[PDB]
């Protein structure tokens, strides 16, 4: 099918002027308007540009975007931490008898300093140990960059294969991420084994951390 | 101002019918075409159908010509989509759009989208949520919501009047074939014995709306 390619990812600090380039074809781009659409984490897309270059009102005039032969560009003035979300242009296509071609999307990341992460542990609830499953569940808090070693050890043996992690978008305010990560063991395997434990190595601390209970206390 | 609301999402088995609705509000709908877009969990954009202000004229994409069925009433603000014959690759998000331009028979602009409704195209069946407490300078505490089918859920706390440091984590799929997720917030430990927190959690596919009170433990 066609697409307008755009670059998986762009990035900028703060107050620095990011691009988001999208090529086409003379069919779609070189013979129509091209929109842009700016999709934050959990929301639909929000028109961000329309007829090339043209803002709605309500959109800042750090937004600009232009056309130049079969090409698009999005530059995004002055970078807020707000700004990060995927952003997608689009623009109608002649070839086939018509068709609406949207491109492929940028994520835009806001660059900070690295941040270590507050880890929190929460042993299972009894509640939910009374239906034969214990999900023990380790919390990174706001945290930079994304990238994290996040390990379980339960009477100091290593676990695999039975955690699950995930992982927040960037905040919009403070441009840190958090993690999850669950522990899943039959009420009878919990049962039979004393320390739980979840180590945490990451970029922001010089040793990894260990936060860790025993069972019953 | 404008609005638009999608309904009709939820899970639904392969091969089997599904009809979507759109409700418009704020601007006169009889004058603007409408569009669908949709998007699967995690990726890009892709147009679905458009029909101009009186139907008169209608587009569908190649992916769905001969299967879906896009239909609108001016006398009720609403918009439609009749989908037949559902495979896997049409779990999506279905979002509803107006366009810029009035009285328009060509193309599409998007102008407004609704936040869309979510269509899960699956074997498996509808189940509700578990919703188990993650009790407690900074302390934190959350839910578990575990075990549920298809997505989504929400979460908020103390029914909205608690947003400062919520983090309501991607739902992920477990091998058993059910979501979890988990939703939790850090807050001043000297309020521990003061402020109350509750976790109203909501998924609409089962009708299920849970106030979970969290407590530290004894």
């Amino acid at each position: 099918q066609s697409v307008l390619t755009q670059p998986p990812s762009a990035s900028g600090t703060p107050g620095q002027r990011v691009t988001i380039s999208c090529s086409g074809s003379s069919s779609n781009i070189g013979s129509n308007f091209v929109y842009w659409y700016q999709q934050l984490p959990g929301t639909a897309p929000k028109l961000l540009i329309y007829r090339n270059n043209q803002r709605p009102s309500g959109v800042p005039d750090r937004f600009s975007g232009s056309r130049s032969g079969t090409s698009a560009s999005l530059a995004i003035s002055g970078l807020r931490s707000e700004d990060e979300a995927d952003y997608y242009c689009a623009a109608w296509d002649d070839s086939l008898g018509g068709h609406y071609v949207f491109g492929t999307g940028t994520k835009v990341t806001v660059l900070r300093t690295v941040a270590a992460p507050s880890v929190f542990i929460f042993p299972p609830s009894d509640e939910q140990l009374k239906s034969g499953t214990a999900s023990v569940v380790c919390l990174l808090n706001n945290f930079y960059p994304r990238e994290a070693k996040v390990q379980w050890k339960v009477d100091n043996a290593l676990q695999s294969g039975n955690s699950q992690e995930s992982v927040t978008e960037q905040d919009s305010k403070d441009s840190t991420y958090s993690l999850s990560s669950t522990l899943t063991l039959s009420k009878a395997d919990y049962e039979k084994h004393k320390v739980y434990a979840c180590e945490v190595t990451h970029q922001g601390l010089s040793s990894p951390v260990t936060k860790s209970f025993n069972r019953g206390e | 101002q404008v609005q638009l609301v999608e309904s009709g999402g939820g899970s639904v088995q392969p091969g089997r019918s599904l009809r979507l609705s759109c409700e418009a509000s704020g601007f006169t709908f009889e004058a603007y075409a409408m569009h669908w877009v949709r998007q699967p969990p995690g990726k890009g954009l892709e147009w679905v159908s458009s029909i101009n202000w009186n139907s008169g004229r209608i587009a569908y994409a190649d992916s769905v010509k001969g299967r879906f069925t896009i239909s609108r009433d001016n006398a009720r603000n609403s918009l439609y989509l009749q989908m037949n014959s559902l495979r896997l690759e049409d779990t999506a998000f279905y979002y509803c759009a107006k366009d810029i331009r009035r009285f328009s028979t060509g193309g599409a602009e998007f102008e407004y989208w609704g936040q869309g409704t979510l269509v899960t195209v699956s074997s498996a069946s509808t189940k509700g949520p578990s919703v188990f407490p993650l009790a407690p300078g900074t302390a934190a505490l959350g839910c578990l919501v575990k075990d549920y089918f298809p997505e989504p859920v929400t979460v908020s706390w103390n029914s909205g009047a608690l947003t400062s440091g919520v983090h309501t984590f991607p739902a992920v799929l477990q091998s058993s074939g059910l979501y979890s997720l988990s939703s939790v917030v850090t807050v001043p430990s000297s309020s521990l014995g003061t402020q109350t927190y509750i976790c109203n959690v909501n998924h609409k596919p089962s009708n299920t709306k849970v106030d979970k009170r969290v407590e530290p433990k004894s």
